[PDB]
């Protein structure tokens, strides 16, 4: 409130200084309005968009021809075997083998 | 069976390349004779007498 | 046993399989302020509780953010000025 | 032939837990005193401490303007010199002014000093959760500041 003309965002819009317009609209408003979103759009629907769910498409299948192939292939290790050395697993953990 | 047997000298034995031996204060009765000739006899002779 | 390509696994069980305590600890803990909160309800208050937040700070004299209250000095008709 | 007349699963359950514990009982007896106190007791202990802190109490990240302002640390061990950012763990009935006292040590501190966060000053009869739920949500990084203007 102490710099009027060199702050414009803090100032009447140009309809206010127009002496001219059931319940009527407001006469005064600012243009610091404009840093509000729901200023003047309504706030319908403001928390009930992302609710508008649409589910995944994918289809996990794939035919599995095992008479093609005579050979094993590898495998990864996913995880380590915790049923054995149980107690030693944190102490040879850092090891390799 | 040598696989077995590889594996598990691998894993307990003390070496060069130590996996479970590690953090050793306190030994166990193997190790500890196998270390401490000097005491697995003098151990031993007791135990006989 | 174990291996190079493990490490991740190794890593993440070894700091994250002691903190299983700590978490169902976290969880008792909670059930059991929810609890005496409902309990505190059901006796009464003069100001409401909002359960799932987190400091409820509002009494005779206090606002729900932990101001004094407005106009709280004299006594009104109505009874409670909320 | 699975289970026994007269007999029932608790009892069963009461029996597997007996086994179990000690069992667990044995292998700690016939362990290193070195490592398995530790492993047990002390690194679980800190831990849980840690964890439960972390996952319950709610924490702030101090600083503080001038170098002026800092606390005098150097009687007081482990931290000779104060540093900025320190997380800070505070409980919900905390005040700015409990809060300003436990910086400076319950000792006299300068005058007009004031706390702020994201540029808004906080009163100091508020509480700091509530007035960081206010002012800065999500951003607990508080300022301390002198106050003169
Ligand atoms: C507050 C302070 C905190 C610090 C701790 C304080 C103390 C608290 C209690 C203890 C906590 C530490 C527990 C560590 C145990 C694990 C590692 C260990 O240290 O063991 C060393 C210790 C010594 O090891 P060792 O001397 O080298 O070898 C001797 C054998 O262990 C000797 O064994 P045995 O020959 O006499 O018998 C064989 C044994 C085998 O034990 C072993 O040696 C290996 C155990 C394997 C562990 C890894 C398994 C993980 C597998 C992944 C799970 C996948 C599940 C998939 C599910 C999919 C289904 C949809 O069989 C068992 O008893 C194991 C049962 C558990 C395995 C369950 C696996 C699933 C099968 C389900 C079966 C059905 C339920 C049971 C039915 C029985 C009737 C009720 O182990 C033992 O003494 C026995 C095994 C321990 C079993 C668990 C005991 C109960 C633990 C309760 C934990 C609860 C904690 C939460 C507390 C609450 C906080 C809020
Ligand atoms: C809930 C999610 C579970 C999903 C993951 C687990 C896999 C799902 C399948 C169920 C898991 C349980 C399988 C139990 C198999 C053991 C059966 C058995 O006979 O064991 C021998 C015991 C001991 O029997 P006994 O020794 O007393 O007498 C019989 C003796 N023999 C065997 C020689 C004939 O049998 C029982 O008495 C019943 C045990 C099974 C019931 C307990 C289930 C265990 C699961 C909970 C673990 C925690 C225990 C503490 C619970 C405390 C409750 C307050
Ligand atoms: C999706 C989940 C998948 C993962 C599965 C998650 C569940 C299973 C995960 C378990 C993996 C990690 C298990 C490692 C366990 C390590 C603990 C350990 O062994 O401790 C080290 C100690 C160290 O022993 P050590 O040092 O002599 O030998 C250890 C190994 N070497 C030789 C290589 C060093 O082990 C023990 O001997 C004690 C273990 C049994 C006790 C367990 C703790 C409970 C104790 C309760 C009784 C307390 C009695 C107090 C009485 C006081 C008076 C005497
Ligand atoms: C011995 C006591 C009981 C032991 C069993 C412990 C298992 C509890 C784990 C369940 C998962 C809890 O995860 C979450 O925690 C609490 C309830 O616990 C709830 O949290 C919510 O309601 C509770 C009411 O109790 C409020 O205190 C909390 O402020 C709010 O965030 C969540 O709705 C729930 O999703
Ligand atoms: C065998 C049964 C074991 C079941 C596990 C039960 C949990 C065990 C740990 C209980 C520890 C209770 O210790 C207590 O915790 C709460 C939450 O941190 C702390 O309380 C703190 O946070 C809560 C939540 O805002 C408020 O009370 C307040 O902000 C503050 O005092 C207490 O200062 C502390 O005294």
């Amino acid at each position: 409130p102490f710099m009027w003309r060199q702050r414009a965002y803090c100032a009447p819009v140009p309809s206010a200084f127009a002496s001219q317009q059931g319940v009527r609209k407001p006469l005064l408003r600012s243009n610091s309005e404009s840093l509000s979103v729901f200023s003047q759009i309504p706030d319908g629907l403001l928390g009930h968009t992302t609710s508008v769910t649409m589910g995944n498409s994918d289809i996990f299948f794939l035919p599995k021809p095992s008479n093609l192939l005579k050979i094993a292939l590898p495998a990864f290790v996913f995880m380590p075997n915790l049923t054995i050395f149980t107690r030693a697993f944190p102490f040879y953990a850092h090891t390799s083998a | 069976k040598q696989a077995w047997h590889s594996r598990m000298g691998k894993f307990n034995d003390r070496s060069d390349t130590p996996m479970l031996y590690a953090y050793m204060n306190e030994l166990p009765s193997w190790e500890y004779y196998d270390l401490h000739r000097s005491a697995f006899l003098e151990h031993m002779t007791y135990f006989l007498v | 046993s174990t291996s190079p390509g493990l490490a991740f696994a190794n890593l993440t069980l070894l700091l994250d399989v002691p903190q299983l305590p700590a978490i169902w600890a976290v969880n008792a803990w909670r059930e059991l302020n929810g609890l005496f909160t409902e309990m505190k309800t059901l006796a009464g208050t003069s100001d409401l509780l909002y359960p799932s937040n987190r400091y409820n700070p509002q009494n005779e004299k206090t606002n729900r953010m932990g101001r004094p209250r407005k106009y709280n000095h004299g006594e009104w008709m109505f009874g409670n000025s909320y | 032939p699975l289970g026994v007349k007269g007999r029932s699963v608790f009892a069963g359950m009461r029996s597997f837990i007996g086994q179990r514990l000690g069992r667990l009982y044995d292998s700690f007896y016939y362990s290193q005193s070195s490592t398995k106190y530790v492993m047990v007791f002390l690194f679980p202990a800190g831990i849980f401490y840690t964890r439960f802190r972390a996952d319950t109490k709610l924490g702030y990240h101090v600083f503080i303007n001038e170098e002026k302002l800092y606390p005098d640390y150097s009687q007081n061990y482990f931290d000779t010199k104060w540093t900025n950012g320190r997380k800070v763990y505070l409980d919900d009935e905390t005040t700015v002014e409990q809060l300003k006292a436990q910086i400076y040590g319950g000792k006299a501190a300068p005058e007009n000093v004031k706390v702020a966060c994201r540029g808004r000053v906080f009163e100091d009869a508020d509480n700091v959760a509530m007035a960081v739920r206010a002012f800065c949500k999500r951003d607990p990084r508080l300022l301390l500041f002198q106050d003169n203007l």
